[PDB]
RNA sequence: UCUCUUACUUUUAACCAGUGAAAUUGACCUGCCCGUGAAGAGGCGGGCAUAACACAGCAAGACGAGAAGACCCUAUGGAGCU
RNA sequence: ACUGAACUCCUCACACCCAAUUGGACCAAUCUAUCACCCUAUAGAAGAACUAAUGUUAGUAUAAGUAACAUGAAAACAUUCU
RNA sequence: CCGAGCCUGGUGAUAGCUGGUUGUCCAAGAUAGAAUCUUAGUUCAACUUUAAAUUUGCCCACAGAACCCUCUAAAUCCCCUU
RNA sequence: GCUAAACCUAGCCCCAAACCCACUCCACCUUACUACCACAACCUUAGCCAAACCAUUUACCCAAAUAAAGUAUAGGCGAUAGAAAUUGGGCGCAAUAGAUAUAGUACCGCAAGGGAAAGAUGAAAAAACCAAGCAUAAUAUAGCAAGGACUAACCCCUAUACCUUCUGCAUAAUGAAUUAACUAGAAAUAACUUUGCAAGGAGAGCCAAAGCUAAGACCCCCGAAACCAGACGA
């Protein structure tokens, strides 16, 4: 609720579009597990999409960790220095792909 | 029960560089389980709340309330230990930083009314807390002047934006 | 459960109570449709079709006589002595396309089914079995374990 | 006690989160908080309708203000702008009024011209040469 | 005492968040933090700005004199 | 048309520290 | 009726039902007309015949009767020369 | 408040103890062993419960008639009362008739 | 589930001690009306709907279904390269480390189920080895079930046992309906 | 007793000090007039009024609080008596 | 002429405003089988979820620091006095 | 606390009467009547829901539906086309 | 920052197996726990309740599980009752739970009789955050306490608390001071859904004119005045 929450005015970082557009997503950190159903969806995301995704946007540095965990996650870091954590958990390759796109095109 | 206030005297800060303001000394002290009402104790706590030690002892001396002698004891104990253990140079240059009364643990007895009816009476106990800061007491904030009211009003009008446009 | 009433509190009247008026089942007159139902004898029917099909699959053996015990063992019939069954009735059905020569033993047979069997050169006879004999004949192996 | 709810603390926090900024006991007491928070969410829902209504009322007032200062009524301005087939909505007109006042005067001037051309056409009966600004563009 | 593990674990994580709010840790450089390789990051700095940098030179650009004095002193012991 | 009073058991009031 | 017996814990049939109705294997129930023996002097011959006939029961009556009676009464019976043998099965019935 | 303030001791379950390892062996005693025994002869427990299933009312009837003589005075009174209760509940109460 | 018996019970209001009298009259005081102090509502009261007595969860799947069960489990083992056939469960030595290292060498996996035909005529060497091994398990033929086969990563069978399993499972189809329990004598069963 | 009430004392009272209940309590940031709600508005409509905060009184309003409910009706509810 | 809805159009999206009742899609926590191993997966089970019963227990508030309660005087604390 | 003492037990007495009934989301969804020691309730019907099978349903034009009473309206039934 | 919060283990429950304790010296049926002087026991249960009233009537342990069978039979032939031959350790609780139990104690009652509550350091004591309530820190026009907002807490505009029983009900009428814990849908026939097998199905009994076997999925909580039996009370 509007009163119950904080507000901001519309802005961009460093007048993004003005000269040249700069992708704000800087770093991506995928935590997956070798075994266990939670990370299953994410596992095959690293089988296919990760590679071509990384080619598509050379600005982003992608780190994949591959350690035991009950909940796989992704840590989005931005130029300005914000950190966005998102639990991919039990999500299909397709809906994981939609997430990773949504992160990459925002500030 | 929690006993945090006691432990506050065991905090050790690392030594200061010569290029630093002299840190005021800092004493926390209390009395637990005073047979007196916590809210009754509040008035006496509130009274001495910002005054120097001696001035508080003076005010407490001629005060007629029961808890007034109790607080006097606590203050004298606190002053003594401040000089002895807390490395305070002068005993006079202390002021009450915070003066608080809490609810202590209470017992329940019975009160016998008419017919067969009754009520539950509570033997009220409370704690008193004090903190002493070495140095002269803070000068009270001056009452707001007409010029200050005016100044801020001007500030306030200048903050207006045309709302719900570009 | 609905709104609060006899229904909602779970204290509804028993089945067949019409709220006061003489219930449907009571108000009908009593008549002996089932007056002596347990004392009536029942015969399980064996069709000629059934019998022929059993012979065709080699389940019921024509080189030997047929009785109750052979049929049961053949899985040709199911007999419940307890349920007032008194053996096997031999029925007219499938008189045509019955081509086998057998010595058959049944408790009841219709004249047409007798004719049907005797046309092929078989022999049919009817023999009575009491209940205590019937349970024995239908399942002989359990009776043999009774030691009697 | 074969099964006991172990995480009521989290179920409670869900309501209380919203209730923090309230006044009185209902900012912390759950059986009070919940009732107000429900009303708050309903209020907030129906407030979408009113936001849209009110914004237009503000625009109409602002436009009336700027029109009046050139010395023509609000209906006059808005109506005649349409008969000029200049389709600017209230939001931008009100925005022009505040920020682009020269352009706003021009709009007011054109509106009153069309107004007058309309008056001339009303006076005449039958066929007369049509006003310059009155002429309409067809699309096929 | 309630049998179960999930509610308890959740609560610990809640307490961790509260502790972080109370006394935030001192900020440390991102180099001294998990998921960091400076080489890959350097290249991405080039690519973000759509500039074909000479990577050797860019490396040389980021290395201050104050750093090298401190580095020498540190390596000494 | 009379209601007798009820006493709570004495053990609660006799509690000590 | 008794849903669970106190001796064996199984359903019980309402015997009021069994001595008034005949159930056919197909699922129909047969009754007599009420008052077919009553005051025949005043009744007309057409009325009398309407009374002598054995009638069927509608769906709800039939449903109620089946609930009030155990599975035993619903089995198929091969009686020797019952006059109701033909009526046990249906013929040319599409819905 | 009413939520724990530390994690309980971790529970380790030995999945390869003898009882877990040979779970459900001889369940096929019948089909694989000439039908000498029914699998219901692997059931241990109450006398009135080996290889039989029923609702509460039925279970009570059965316990009454099978171990009714041998059970304790107050236990049996409790069981006779249970049956009385359940009898009325099931026969006289509920949504459906 | 079929073997399971529940031991949990709780006392109802009637079974809890005391609670005879009416705590106070209905009308008189300001208090909420009560009939007993042992009602579900009260602290220390009996349970409203609780676990009730020893409970059995026994039921029988049909025979042919359990038979088909064994068949599926065996196909699935062979389909996935988890099934092995052996001439005999005879070991060069009774040293249990020999059996573990062989499974490691043959990529059997962490858990192996060993099936022999008869309990009595199981070799000495395999019994010694398997007795002190947790993950490797020795059963007779009659022991075999779906649960163990699923639990173990490998199923190992002997040639004696494979002929035996075929006989019995294939017997299940191509038999009549019974007239009486099969434990009784027939003209061709055992 | 009243016309027609008065004066003083004691108790209470009000202040300082010590001890310390009970019924009651949806939440309350708790106004006036007129209308509406047929009767019945602090809270709805139209007006009017309006810095904040104790203590002492009063009983017009809060359909004020407290009860084993006075009366009328109902229950295929009880009980006493004839 | 203008104002004036959740009606209608517009840019996108679409299962996303009836009581009792009936149908359906999910799911908190717990235990079990097998996984997993900073808190999960697939199933099987069940004392499986409380803004409300003048509910039952415990804690703390409101009334309220309210009502109410209490010690004859002087003294050397020997004693005396009313 | 005596129009019939109190305690335990039968006893979780019985209550067509009052009060209560605990996660999320979506969907369909209202007022012919009859019997009843019955109108504070049940049962049947009507409506309501789900699943199934199959073919017509709704709106309807012509033709048609009473004399008597001493006088007759909005209309209604049935109904191809659409 | 007080008041607090947090805990795991005493023990207990249901089974199985197995037939149980009756106890140094002294005292103890008189007014028990008091050294020491001329009568006698066996005798139909009733009632609540169901029948929507009530009046005959209304399951209650009798010595092998299953089946025969809810069959024969009984009955204001109605509610309902009901044979026989015959066959043969833990998917448990863990301090408001689990026993009432730390205890039949304290306490309450003349008596029979009723009947609680609660504990938590560490190997050794010969060693950090979270309920209500308050404090830190009273308050400033205006109004279901918020929502839309806003540079901005208020000011502006919009807004007749919740549950339950009534056709409306704003409000009328019951219920709630608040926090924590506890506290309420139990099952058949018949259908449907998904399997196996199929003129047969089922591991005797039972059903069958595509059926039969198995599973899934449907039936609440608290409350009278009463009635009866046996004790206890002048
Ligand atoms: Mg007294
Ligand atoms: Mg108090
Ligand atoms: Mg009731
Ligand atoms: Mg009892
Ligand atoms: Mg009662
Ligand atoms: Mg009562
Ligand atoms: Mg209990
Ligand atoms: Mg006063
Ligand atoms: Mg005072
Ligand atoms: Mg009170
Ligand atoms: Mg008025
Ligand atoms: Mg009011
Ligand atoms: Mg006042
Ligand atoms: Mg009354
Ligand atoms: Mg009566
Ligand atoms: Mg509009
Ligand atoms: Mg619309
Ligand atoms: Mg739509
Ligand atoms: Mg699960
Ligand atoms: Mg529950
Ligand atoms: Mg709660
Ligand atoms: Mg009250
Ligand atoms: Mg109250
Ligand atoms: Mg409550
Ligand atoms: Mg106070
Ligand atoms: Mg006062
Ligand atoms: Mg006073
Ligand atoms: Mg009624
Ligand atoms: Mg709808
Ligand atoms: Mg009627
Ligand atoms: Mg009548
Ligand atoms: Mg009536
Ligand atoms: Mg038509
Ligand atoms: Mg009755
Ligand atoms: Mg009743
Ligand atoms: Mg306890
Ligand atoms: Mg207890
Ligand atoms: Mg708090
Ligand atoms: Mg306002
Ligand atoms: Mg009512
Ligand atoms: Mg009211
Ligand atoms: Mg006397």
């Amino acid at each position: 609720t509007a009163r119950g929450t904080p507000s901001r005015f519309l802005a961009s970082v460093l007048h993004n579009g003005l000269g040249r557009y700069v992708q704000q997503l800087q770093r991506l950190s995928f935590s997956v597990s070798r075994d266990g159903a939670s990370s299953r969806g994410a596992r095959e995301f690293v089988e296919r999409e990760v590679i071509d995704f990384a080619r598509r946007n050379p600005g982003v540095v992608i780190y994949v960790n591959s350690r035991p965990c009950c909940v796989p996650r992704v840590v989005a870091e931005y130029l300005n220095g914000a950190v966005r954590e998102e639990s991919i958990h039990c999500k299909s390759v397709e809906e994981i792909s939609t997430l990773v796109q949504k992160l990459a095109d925002q500030s | 029960i929690s006993r945090k206030w006691e432990k506050k005297n065991k905090i050790v800060y690392p030594p200061q560089l010569p290029g630093e303001p002299r840190r005021p000394a800092e004493i926390y002290h209390c009395r637990r389980q005073i047979k007196y009402s916590k809210d009754k104790m509040w008035y006496l706590a509130k009274l001495i709340r910002g005054m120097s030690i001696d001035q508080a002892l003076a005010q407490l001396e001629f005060n007629d309330k029961k808890g007034a002698k109790i607080i006097k004891e606590v203050l004298l104990e606190a002053q003594d230990m401040a000089v002895r253990d807390h490395n305070v140079e002068f005993r006079s240059n202390l002021y009450i930083a915070e003066s608080t009364s809490g609810r202590g643990q209470c017992l329940k007895r019975i009160r016998y009314h008419g017919r067969g009816r009754f009520g539950i009476m509570e033997k009220v106990y409370c704690h008193y807390f004090v903190k002493l800061v070495e140095g002269p007491p803070p000068p009270p904030e001056p009452p707001k002047t007409a010029v200050a009211h005016a100044k801020e009003y001007i500030q306030q009008l200048r903050s207006r934006t045309i709302v719900h446009t570009l | 459960r609905g709104h609060k009433g006899e229904r909602q509190r779970g204290t509804r009247p028993r089945l067949g109570f019409e709220g006061g008026q003489t219930p449907f089942y009571i108000r009908i007159p009593k008549y002996g449709f089932n007056e002596g139902h347990s004392f009536r004898r029942q015969y399980k029917p064996l069709s000629l079709n059934r019998l022929q099909y059993l012979i065709d699959l080699g389940r019921v053996d024509p080189s030997q006589p047929i009785d109750l015990t052979q049929l049961v063992n053949g899985r040709g019939v199911t007999i419940q002595p307890l349920k007032r069954d008194y053996g096997v009735q031999l029925v007219e059905e499938g008189a045509d396309t019955f081509t086998a020569k057998v010595n058959i033993e049944v408790q009841l047979a219709s004249e047409l089914a007798i004719a049907a069997i005797e046309k092929n050169g078989g022999v049919v006879t009817t023999a009575f079995y009491d209940p205590r004999s019937l349970d024995i004949v239908c399942k002989p192996v359990p009776f043999f374990l009774r030691g009697q | 006690l074969r099964n006991r709810v172990t995480d009521r603390y989290f179920r409670i926090q869900e309501v209380l989160k919203h209730a923090r900024h309230f006044r009185g006991r209902k900012n912390r007491c759950y059986r009070l908080a919940v009732r107000t928070v429900i009303r708050a969410f309903v209020k907030c829902t129906k407030a979408r309708y009113l936001k849209k209504k009110n914004m237009r009322t503000l625009w109409i007032n602002r436009i009336t203000a700027a029109s009046q200062e050139h010395g023509l009524k609000y209906p006059a301005l808005i109506g005649n702008l349409v008969k000029c087939q200049v389709e600017l909505n209230r939001k931008v007109l009100a925005d022009l009024a505040i920020y682009e006042p020269k352009t706003f005067k021009s709009l007011a001037a054109l509106a009153s011209r069309r107004r007058h051309e309309g008056f001339a056409a009303a006076l005449g009966d039958g066929k007369e040469p049509e006003g310059i600004f009155s002429r309409v563009v067809q699309y096929h | 005492v309630k049998k179960g593990f999930r509610a308890a674990f959740r609560f610990q994580k809640e307490l961790e968040r509260q502790r972080l709010l109370r006394c935030p840790p001192p900020p440390v450089r991102r180099s001294e933090k998990p998921n960091w390789d400076y080489h890959a990051e350097i290249q991405a700095f080039g690519h973000r700005l759509q500039e074909n940098f000479s990577l050797d030179l860019l490396k040389t650009a980021f290395v201050n004199s104050c750093y090298i004095k401190s580095e020498e002193a540190k390596r000494q012991q | 048309r009379f209601t007798p009073p009820i006493y709570q058991p004495k053990f609660k009031t006799e509690k000590e520290f | 009726l008794t849903y669970f017996s106190a001796r064996k814990g199984k359903r019980k049939t309402v015997k009021a039902v069994i001595d008034r109705f005949l159930r056919l294997h197909c699922g129909l129930w047969v009754r007599r007309k009420a008052g077919y023996k009553k005051k025949l002097w005043k009744k007309t011959p057409a009325r009398k015949k309407r009374l002598r006939e054995f009638v069927f029961c509608n769906k709800t009556q039939s449903k109620l009767l089946d609930k009030m009676t155990t599975s035993f009464w619903k089995r198929r019976n091969w009686y020797v020369d019952d006059p109701y043998q033909k009526y046990h099965d249906r013929t040319n019935l599409k819905v | 408040i009413g939520i724990r303030l530390t994690l309980p001791p971790p529970k380790v379950v030995d999945r390869w103890n003898e009882k877990r390892a040979m779970f459900g062996v001889y369940d096929n005693i019948g089909i694989l062993g000439n039908f000498e025994k029914h699998p219901k002869e692997l059931i241990r427990g109450p006398i009135w419960l080996r290889g039989w299933k029923g609702n509460e009312l039925q279970r009570c009837i059965r316990k009454r008639k099978m171990v009714g003589s041998r059970m304790f005075a107050d236990d049996l009174h409790n069981l006779n009362k249970r049956i009385r209760y359940l009898y009325k509940h099931f026969n006289r109460h509920g949504k459906f008739r | 589930n079929f073997k399971r018996i529940s031991y949990a019970k709780t006392k109802t209001r009637a079974e809890v001690r005391g609670g005879g009298r009416k705590p106070w009259p209905q009308k008189g005081t300001g208090r909420a009306r009560h009939g007993s102090i042992r009602s579900p509502l009260w602290r220390g009261g009996g349970v409203a709907h609780g676990p009730r007595g020893p409970t059995s969860y026994y039921y029988m799947l049909p025979m042919k279904v359990r038979a088909l069960g064994l068949k599926v489990a065996l196909t699935v083992k062979l389909a996935q390269d988890d099934l092995h056939i052996m001439d005999s469960l005879e070991l060069p030595t009774g040293d249990p480390q020999y059996l573990t290292e062989l499974a490691h060498y043959r990529r059997w996996g962490d858990s192996v189920l060993l099936v022999d035909l008869t309990h009595e005529e199981m070799p000495q060497s395999i019994v010694e080895a398997t007795s002190r091994l947790k993950t490797f398990n020795l059963i007779p033929a009659v022991g075999l079930n779906v649960h163990s086969m699923l639990k173990h990563q490998t199923l190992v069978l002997t040639l004696p046992t494979v002929a035996f399993l075929e006989d019995k499972l294939l017997w299940q189809d191509s038999r009549y309906r019974p007239l009486y329990p099969f434990s009784l004598p027939y003209s061709d069963f055992p």
